[PDB]
C-alpha cells in the first residue's frame, strides 16, 4: 500500500481548512475496503504542538468561530482548552472541536 | 484587491488610498457584506472587490468636515460610504494621513470610521 | 424541448444566488404543464464536490 | 503640591480613555497618602456640558 499525507497549509491564511478535512474524512471511508459502510468523523487525530498552536490560531477557524454566541465558541477561543484525560505528565490535553473531528495535543 | 491579501485593515488601508490615488476607483455599497470581513484584526479583504468604470458619486453632504477631517470625531455612518467618502476625498485633492481605526469594534453595516486629511 | 442549464457563477463574490434559486423555481413551475398547481421547491439537487 | 491635570483629548478618535481614567485612580491612590487602603474608584467627576 501508499501512504497518504494530508498537508494542511496553516500559514497560508486562504487555505481551506475544510477541504482537507473532507479529503481526511474521504480517505477513510474510499480506502477502508472493508464492504461494509465507513463513518469518516471517527479518526482519533493525534497532533503535535506547533501543528496545534498553528491550527487553532488559523484566521478562517478563529473567525468562524468570533462569530457564534455558543458556550463552545467562548471556550476555543479567549478559553481554557486543556479538555481531556491524563497523558501521564499533565492533567488534561488540549483538544479543538471543528467540523465534526477533535484534534489532540 | 484580491481576497485576504492583508492581514490587518491597517495594511489594507494603506493600500486601498494607494490605489485610489493611482487612479482605480471602487464601489461596493450593495455587496457590502460579501467583502468586509468581521473584526479590524482579521485578513483583509474578506472577499476580492472589483474595480468600477461607472464611479460616479456626488455626495448630498460636504464630505471633507474639516480641512483635516473626512468626518467629525464621533461620527456614525455606513462602512461602505466610508471608502465612497474617503475615495471622493483623494479625487478634489485631499491627501489621507492616517485612518482611524485603533478601538473601533465594529466594521459590517455601521462603523465609525474616521481619517485624518492633508493638502496635495 | 431545449435543455435549461443555470450557471450560477459561485466564482464571483456578487453573484445573486437567490436569482438563481428563484429561476430553478420558476422553471419548475412554468414548464411543468401539467394543468395542476406546481411547487418549484419539491425537487432534488444533486452536485459534486466541486460544486458543493 | 503641584496641581494635577488629566487631558482627555476627546477630539482624537484614537485616543486612550481607559489610560487616562487609570491614571487618575493611580494619582488618587497613590498620592493620598493616609497610610490606609484606598479604592480609586470613590471618586466624584463633575463636568460641564462642552466636556460631557
Amino acid at each position: 500500500v501508499t501512504k497518504k499525507t494530508i498537508y494542511f497549509d496553516l500559514d497560508n491564511p486562504n487555505s481551506d481548512i475544510d477541504a482537507h478535512i473532507e479529503d481526511l474524512r474521504m480517505h477513510m471511508e474510499d480506502e477502508a475496503k472493508t464492504g461494509t459502510v465507513i463513518n469518516g468523523e471517527e479518526i482519533h487525530i493525534v497532533v503535535d504542538r506547533t501543528f496545534f498552536s498553528k491550527l487553532i490560531k488559523h484566521p478562517k477557524i478563529r473567525d468562524a468561530y468570533l462569530a457564534q454566541q455558543t458556550p463552545l465558541a467562548w471556550q476555543q477561543i479567549t478559553g481554557s482548552l486543556r479538555t481531556g484525560g491524563t497523558d501521564g505528565v499533565q492533567a488534561h490535553m488540549n483538544r479543538f472541536y471543528y467540523g465534526g473531528v477533535v484534534f489532540v495535543q | 484587491i484580491k481576497a485576504k491579501t492583508y492581514p490587518d485593515f491597517k495594511e489594507f488601508v494603506k493600500d486601498f488610498v494607494a490605489n485610489v490615488k493611482a487612479g482605480k476607483r471602487y464601489d461596493f455599497r450593495k455587496y457590502q457584506e460579501a467583502v468586509l470581513p468581521l473584526t479590524y484584526s482579521s485578513p483583509w479583504p474578506e472577499s476580492d472587490i472589483p474595480e468600477v468604470t461607472d464611479f460616479n458619486y456626488t455626495p448630498d453632504y460636504t464630505v471633507p468636515f474639516s480641512e483635516e477631517l473626512l468626518y467629525s470625531v464621533g461620527a456614525q455612518m455606513r462602512t461602505a460610504d466610508f471608502f465612497m467618502d474617503l475615495q471622493y476625498a483623494i479625487i478634489n485633492g485631499k491627501d489621507v494621513d492616517t485612518v482611524y481605526c485603533e478601538w473601533l469594534a465594529r466594521v459590517k453595516p455601521f462603523s465609525m470610521l474616521n481619517a485624518k486629511l492633508k493638502d496635495s
